């Protein structure tokens, strides 16, 4: 062999229990003995006639597996010496079976790790003289917590009581666990059913019919069915379906997750997976709400005047589904006419005649077919005085929001029924591409809060009418939600003198100019040689405004022009120069 | 050619006789004990000889080119044939062995052993285990330097 | 007087030694050691004026017996002996100093000297070091473990002079043996380097686009004591000079290392130059040097074509197959978004980083290799203004003042495009009377902001309009300006 | 306490100060038998009467030439030696370690059972030596080589110069084998005018052979500035080239090792060198040989 220069020997065994101790004894071929002793292969252990057999009592054996080496430096040999325990009694015994075709399988706990080969055995035993059993090996690499024991016996004779044992042996000493018992009227899990289909009737996302295979003998169901608004699912129960279900009161065209699970019995058997998860798109639904429409009078001439056709949907219940078609409908009340078209966006122009009332109406046609036709009476644009409110009030705490607060007007809020409140954008001439942006609020709610469509740094224009069916009233401010100092200001383009006063013309400011809603001017002039204070003018602002006059001078003196954009949270600095000698 | 297997062979050795040497440093694998496991049919050692390396002349196969035929190298290819025999018989020997114990510090890559059943195929037709594994890889290392060396010089 | 302070003792295994100090002039002085026992036997060795007589073991001495040792001096007509001394002399050993070269190795603050000794045994270590202008200090190492030994000293600024020497101290914790002699020097250099002022020549780029750098020969002394020669501890063993190109980061980076004082190709980019000095311990310091940019005075043309989701630029270059690196640097902001290319025209696709109303710088930088500085070619580093230019163009703040009675002057502030070199051209401006019978057109240099109408006739109303032009596209007018005299 | 060849002996003294040294007998070669005068050369006087004489050994006073005389004519005469010994292990100061703390550097320059042994000396006062083959059994491998000569070459450790003496050895085997199991042993016997010194190695020559570097080395010119370097193998190396092969380091002036005569490379500005080692061992490589580009 190999240990030529003598032998190595043990007591008691290379396999010990734990925390022992061991005699190990070399010897020498007839004609110093040091013991190398090594943890997980590194060293952390050293040190004639008594040395042709030395013995020596080695304790303290850490857990594992070491060796120890008898050199005499030349070796001699050694031996390969292992530390264990028994196995502990298994605990928490169960075991599983699936469905009607499938065979019987166990778990078990071992608990502690003995370090060492060990080996468990699975006996099955139950009446009508019925027996197996199988073994697994557990060792540093496999574990030996499952096993399956490939017997499918019937689960239909379900009135048997059988008996599950597990046993553990190694090399040290064996050990058993408690004789478990089990009723095999519920020791089968049924596997997830196939064939879960959804199918639509009633012509209404509420109604559907959901279907799937099963074994008949399933006394007991559940359904999952929930949308993708919120993580929770939906949960029903149902006893004895047979394959089939009928909902009700579901979401319409809202698609929906499905799941099942089984049951073979209410006091026995166990209950199923959940199985896969199915995708359902939910069909259309006629919507039942009403759409607001909104209208401009622009006065082309007195018989061929323009009104808007303006609308939007926001909301799934207004226009859910693929809705493509629009069929508006001008109607005059006073006198029996009517116009139609088909339109697909959401704004359309039209010219008629002046003379005769409205009622403005369109419909939301999706595939399912058209909604409730949404029609408006109409008045004019802008009424009498006297329906009118007073000054709205408008606060802004916010970059994105605007409380707008009207008062009560001088006539009685008793006549007005309904608030329409409008809110668009400033151009130097007239704007048709960008739509106004409308909302509603009742007479008796005070103020209108509105944070939406509203972009700071830009000048808008609010208006607000008291809806009546006779004669409404209205009115109009402008505002800004944020507004800054403007960067500059404008140019004093022309000037002119006559009839003893001085004109100045100007042209359009540009809008990233203002950054909000320009205010007033102050236009400052003084005299050349004049180094004290500029006298001053004040013009307050008007869109429509170009031009502006001033006083006459001193006759013969050369004067300096300009002029600053003053807003409230800021003034424009000072723009280009005049110099003008009348 | 058995020239390219056998450059194949050496190299698996190495790398195992490297890894055996990084494993079992505190077991005897440095210092040599140099013994070899065959010893009545040693002709591997006495035959496989050049030509014009003999002085004192006393003393079928596939890889036997036809352009280098002799009557005496047949005896080397043979005792090749011989020793890897016992060779892969002790080594399957102790692969197997080295399982049956929870011990899985060192494991025999299968290359060198597919390179001998190769090799065979293209010639002809607790303690004491680890110890027997270093001496047989101590004498397979030189082994197959000579089998290297006495393929190059036969086959090209 | 005479002979003093004998002693004898082993050196090395098989060697002995003795040595003595003499009192008085040595000018005509003999000494005669004699040595003598009893087994009486006795011997006598004759040095004159050499003081270390050796007698190694097989001399007929005793090495394992009390012996006598004494010295008698002879000046003269007259004999003077010193003391008698009795001793062995196999354990009165005198160990070497540490042979080899000892290696030191610097920390902060630290200079640890690791040294491999023939005998395996632990022995007292002592040094002395010495500062390039002072004279020794001393210094003990303390008690170390043991093959060999380590020992220990505190790094100064600058270089300085150590010397290492040890003594077998006996297993009872007392002196053993005579003290050993010091071993070779040890000089180590500063710590940290005092950079000089090294000179550099500056060369604007020719017209093919190259400048030229030649770093001149020039270096520090450092003062070092009288042993510091042959070792880096007396200078920096080399000096050598890092070169790094900030300008064209699109491929890897490549900074190129080159001896100090040489030839070197450089283009018009921004550029690094580390200068710095490899001791025995590694690249001491650094001295820094920042290259800025500059531009061939050659204007040379360039194609644009953007708009969509489509860019590129085409021009003629001068061969293809060489890879070349192309960069968009908007020098109008910070730059906080790099872009760059790496590829005769690029076609890529438009995002919004190139598509704004601010200047654009384009360098185009022909390269063959990329471990190197000098095959980096300045092909063309242009200004571009992106965008519509017209609306930018436009002036702003037009006055026109009446000056005599046919002549007025008009002045304007500047466009966006005057601070932008290489792309606004002219100024045109328009007087033109309301009536239609007169029109005129006066051309005004980009660097003038003023214009005088001449010739205008009185009493006719007039309006006046300014554009600013560039090389490819014309601008929108003004505001227009009524005036009238 | 031992003879080393006729008439002279070696003994053993414990190299340290409080032991006492061995007793040791010498007769004289001559059947006469009466008093009679011991002498020797480390003192003078008679020491011994009768022929036969016992004196202790302790130190290198005691050793040396003793003498057995009476009148005119000299009877007989002994020699004797000494060995240091210092706490069990024996002190070696005749012969100075290389760098690798090895007292024997064997090497060989291929295959054909011959070497050379080198070691370094540290004086030169008489100093004998002896090769051997110190064999146990009869199938112990033997060598069969001779006298030592002192080599011109001065080499320097430690800051110092020592001399370089080698032996020229050849081993011999009746026939020849395939590879060696035994390795080769030899000792070694040193001695300094009275000290001796015995040492020991044992190797097997493949683990020691030393090739011999390239002889023919040619760098033909390339286009794109690349080179085509050749060499050959050394014509000192064995015979044939197929059955024992090399394996080349090749550098510009990190190295690539290849099989064949010829190489594809590009230089740099300095020399291209190669060297020459044994393609399975580890057995240590040869010395460059260089071009410069
Ligand atoms: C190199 O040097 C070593 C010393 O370190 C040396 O070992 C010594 O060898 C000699 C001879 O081989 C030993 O002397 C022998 O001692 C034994 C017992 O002590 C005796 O039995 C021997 O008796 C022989 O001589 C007798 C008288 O001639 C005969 O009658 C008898 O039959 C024997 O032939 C002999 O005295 C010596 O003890 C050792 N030293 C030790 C062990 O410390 C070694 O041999 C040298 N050579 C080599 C190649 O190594
Ligand atoms: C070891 O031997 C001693 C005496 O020989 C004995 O008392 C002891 O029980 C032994 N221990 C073992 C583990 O066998
Ligand atoms: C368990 O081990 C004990 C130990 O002697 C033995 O007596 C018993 O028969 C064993 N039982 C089984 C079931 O293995
Ligand atoms: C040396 O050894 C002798 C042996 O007797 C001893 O007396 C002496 O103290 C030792 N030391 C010195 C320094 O001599
Ligand atoms: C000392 O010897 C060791 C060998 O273990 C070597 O690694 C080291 O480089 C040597 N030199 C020193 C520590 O300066
Ligand atoms: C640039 O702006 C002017 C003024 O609006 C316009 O006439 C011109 O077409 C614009 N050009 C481009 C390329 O956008």
């Amino acid at each position: 062999d190999v240990c030529k220069l003598g032998t190595v020997t043990v007591q008691p065994a290379p396999v010990i229990p734990l925390g022992s101790a061991a005699n190990i004894s070399c010897s020498l071929n007839p004609k110093e003995l040091i013991l190398l002793k090594f943890v997980n292969d590194v060293l952390v252990e050293n040190l004639d006639h008594t040395g042709h057999s030395s013995t020596f009592q080695v304790t303290n054996l850490s857990l594992g597996m070491t060796l120890f080496v008898c050199k005499l430096p030349v070796p001699v040999c050694g031996v390969e010496i292992s530390v264990g325990v028994a196995p502990e009694p298994p605990q928490n015994i169960s075991c599983v079976q699936e469905g009607e075709n499938g065979t019987v399988a166990c778990s078990w706990n071992s608990g502690k790790v003995t370090y060492l080969k060990t080996n468990y055995t699975l006996q099955l035993s139950g009446p009508n003289n019925l027996t197996c059993q199988k073994q697994c090996f557990s060792d540093n690499r496999q574990n030996c917590n499952r096993l399956d024991l490939g017997i499918n016996l019937s689960p239909d004779l379900a009135e048997s009581r059988f008996i599950v044992r597990v046993t553990a042996i190694n090399d040290l000493g064996n050990s058993s666990s408690l004789p478990h018992t089990f009723t095999f009227l519920d020791i089968v899990i049924p596997l997830p059913p196939w064939d879960i289909r959804i199918n639509f009737l009633n012509a209404s996302g509420s109604r559907g019919t959901l279907q799937w295979e099963d074994e008949g003998q399933v006394v007991l169901n559940q359904l999952r069915y929930q949308p993708l608004n919120s993580t929770s699912w939906n949960m029903v129960n149902a006893t004895n379906a047979k394959g089939k279900y009928d909902l009700r009161d579901l979401r319409p065209f809202t698609e929906y997750e499905f799941q099942i699970s089984s049951k073979l019995h209410l006091s026995g058997g166990s209950w199923s997976n959940w199985s896969e998860s199915l995708r359902t798109r939910t069909p259309e639904e006629e919507p039942v709400g009403i759409l607001d429409i909104w209208y401009m009078k622009q006065d082309i001439d007195y018989d061929r005047q323009q009104i808007s056709l303006f609308w939007k949907s926001l909301n799934p219940s207004e226009a859910r589904g693929k809705i493509l078609h629009y069929q508006v409908t001008l109607q005059e009340v006073t006198k029996k006419t009517t116009l139609q078209n088909t339109t697909r966006h959401t704004s359309w122009t039209r010219v008629i005649p002046r003379t005769g009332a409205w009622t403005a109406s369109v419909s939301a046609a999706n595939s399912k077919g058209a909604s409730a036709p949404t029609h408006i009476n109409i008045v004019d644009l802008c009424g009498t005085g006297l329906l009118a409110p007073h000054q709205v009030s408008a606060k802004s705490e916010n970059m994105d929001n605007i409380l707008v607060t009207w008062q009560p007007p001088k006539k009685a809020d008793s006549a007005v029924r309904e608030y329409i409140v409008e809110w668009r954008a400033l151009q130097p001439g007239s704007i048709t591409k960008f739509p106004p942006h409308w909302l509603r609020i009742p007479p008796d709610n005070m103020s209108a809060l509105i944070s939406e469509n509203i972009k700071p740094y830009i000048c808008y224009e609010i208006r607000v009418h008291a809806l009546s069916e006779s004669q409404g009233g209205c009115s109009s401010i402008r505002g800004d939600s944020k507004h800054k100092a403007p960067v500059s200001g404008p140019h004093i383009t022309a000037i002119t003198e006559k009839k003893e006063r001085l004109f100045i013309s100007w042209t359009h400011i540009p809008f990233p100019e203002q950054r909000g809603c320009i205010l007033h001017y102050r236009i400052y002039w003084k005299e050349r040689d004049s180094t004290a204070q500029p006298e001053l003018c004040e013009i307050q602002y008007r869109r429509s405004q170009n031009s502006h006059p001033i006083s006459s001078l001193q006759p013969r003196v050369t004067y300096v022009l300009w002029m600053t954009a003053v807003t409230a949270a800021g003034e424009s600095p000072q723009g280009n120069e005049r110099e003008f000698c009348p | 050619r058995c020239l390219s297997q056998s450059r194949n062979l050496l190299k698996t050795t190495d790398d195992m006789v490297k890894t055996a040497r990084e494993k079992l440093k505190h077991y005897s694998c440095t210092d040599i004990d140099h013994e070899d496991i065959t010893r009545d049919q040693t002709s591997t050692l006495k035959t496989c000889l050049p030509l014009e390396l003999h002085k004192n002349e006393s003393c079928r196969g596939s890889c036997l080119p036809p352009q280098k035929t002799s009557l005496m190298m047949t005896l080397c290819l043979g005792s090749i044939y011989e020793d890897l025999k016992m060779y892969q018989t002790e080594f399957q020997a102790i692969n197997a062995a080295l399982q049956n114990h929870n011990h899985q510090q060192i494991i025999l890559d299968k290359g060198m052993l597919v390179a001998i059943d190769e090799l065979m195929q293209s010639l002809n037709h607790p303690y004491r285990v680890k110890m027997k594994l270093c001496i047989l890889l101590h004498a397979f290392s030189t082994r197959v330097v000579t089998i290297n060396r006495v393929m190059g010089y036969l086959s090209s | 007087l005479g002979p003093r302070n004998l002693s004898c003792y082993r050196v090395s295994k098989t060697d002995y030694e003795c040595s003595w100090q003499y009192d008085g002039p040595e000018d005509n002085v003999s000494h005669v050691l004699w040595c003598c026992f009893v087994p009486e036997r006795c011997r006598y060795f004759s040095s004159g004026p050499d003081r270390t007589v050796q007698f190694w073991e097989q001399d007929g001495i005793p090495v394992l017996s009390k012996v006598n040792f004494w010295v008698e001096s002879r000046l003269g007509n007259r004999t003077m002996k010193s003391q008698k001394i009795s001793q062995y002399l196999y354990n009165w050993t005198k160990t070497t100093p540490p042979l080899g070269h000892i290696k030191v190795s610097q920390s902060h603050r630290q200079l640890r000297m690791d040294w491999n000794v023939s005998e395996e045994a632990g022995a007292e270590v002592q040094f002395r070091r010495r500062m390039p202008t002072t004279n020794w200090t001393l210094g003990d190492c303390g008690p170390q473990v043991n093959m060999s030994e380590s020992c220990l000293c505190p790094s100064e600024n600058m270089a300085q002079e150590i010397q290492i020497r040890r003594r077998r101290r006996l297993s009872s914790g007392a002196p053993g043996g005579p003290w050993s002699d010091w071993s070779m020097p040890v000089c180590v250099p500063p710590e940290v380097l005092p950079q000089a002022k090294i000179k550099f020549l500056v060369e604007p780029l020719n017209q093919g686009g190259r400048r030229r750098l030649t770093m001149q020969g020039q270096s520090p002394q450092l003062a070092v004591p009288e042993g510091c020669r042959g070792r880096p501890g007396a200078q920096v063993k080399k000096h050598l000079v890092l070169v790094r190109m900030l300008s064209c980061r699109c491929q890897a980076q490549t900074s190129k290392t080159v001896p100090l004082g040489k030839k070197l190709n450089l283009s018009g980019a921004t550029y690094d130059l580390n200068v710095l000095a490899k001791t025995r311990f590694g690249r001491s310091t650094i001295q820094k040097w920042h290259l800025p940019a500059q531009e061939l005075t050659e204007t040379r043309a360039l194609n644009v074509s953007v708009g969509g989701n489509m860019t590129s630029m085409q021009w003629a270059a001068q061969a293809p197959g060489t890879t070349y690196c192309l960069e968009w640097q908007p020098w109008f902001q910070h730059r906080n978004h790099t872009h760059c290319t790496l590829i005769v025209t690029h076609s890529w696709s438009s995002k919004p980083t190139l598509e704004q109303e601010e200047c654009y710088r384009i360098t185009v930088f022909a390269s063959k290799n990329p471990k190197n500085p000098m095959l980096w070619a300045t092909v063309l580093s242009s200004y571009y203004f992106g965008g519509n230019a017209s609306r930018a163009g436009t002036p702003r703040h037009v006055s026109v003042r009446n000056q005599t009675g046919d002549s007025v002057s008009v002045e304007w502030t500047a466009s966006q495009l005057s601070t932008c070199p290489g792309v606004l051209t002219q100024y045109v401006v328009r007087c033109e009377a309301e009536d239609g019978a007169w029109e005129s057109e006066w051309l005004v240099p980009p660097t003038k902001t003023q214009v005088t109408l001449d010739g205008l006739r009185s009493r006719v109303m007039y309006k006046v309009q300014v554009r600013a032009d560039t090389a490819r596209l014309p601008g929108a007018w003004s505001h227009p300006q009524r005036f009238s005299f | 306490m031992w003879e080393l060849e006729k008439d002279v002996y070696v003994v053993e003294v414990d190299w340290t100060p409080d032991a006492p040294g061995e007793t040791v007998n010498l007769t004289c070669d001559t059947p006469e038998e009466d008093d009679i005068t011991w002498t020797s050369d480390q003192r003078h006087g008679v020491i011994g009467s009768g022929k036969t004489l016992t004196i202790t050994v302790k130190e290198f006073l005691d050793a040396g030439q003793y003498t057995c005389h009476k009148g005119g004519e000299t009877l007989s005469h002994s020699h004797l030696l000494l060995h240091k010994k210092e706490n069990g292990i024996w002190s070696t100061e005749i012969l100075k370690n290389f760098k690798n703390k090895t007292f024997l550097k064997c090497e060989a320059p291929n295959y054909s059972g011959r070497f050379t042994c080198s070691w370094l000396v540290q004086r030169n006062m008489d100093l004998k030596f002896n090769i051997k083959s110190s064999s146990s059994s009869p199938d112990s491998r033997a060598v069969t080589c001779g006298m030592a000569s002192l080599s011109a070459e001065k080499v320097t450790l430690d800051q110092r110069d020592y001399e370089k003496y080698s032996v020229s050895c050849q081993e011999d085997v009746t026939c020849p084998t395939a590879e060696e199991t035994l390795p080769i042993e030899l000792a070694l016997e040193a001695r300094q005018q009275n000290k001796y010194e015995n040492y020991s190695t044992s190797f097997f020559i493949r683990d020691i052979i030393k090739p011999d570097p390239p002889k023919n080395l040619q760098m033909k010119p390339l286009k794109n500035s690349q080179v085509e370097v050749s060499w050959e193998y050394p014509d000192s190396w064995s015979t044939p080239h197929s059955y024992f092969s090399l394996k080349f380091f090749v550098r510009i002036q990190g190295a690539f090792l290849v099989e064949k005569t010829s190489t594809e490379v590009q230089c740099k500005g300095g020399n291209v060198c190669v060297q020459a080692q044994d393609r399975y061992y580890n057995s240590s490589c040869s010395k460059w040989a260089c071009v410069p580009c």
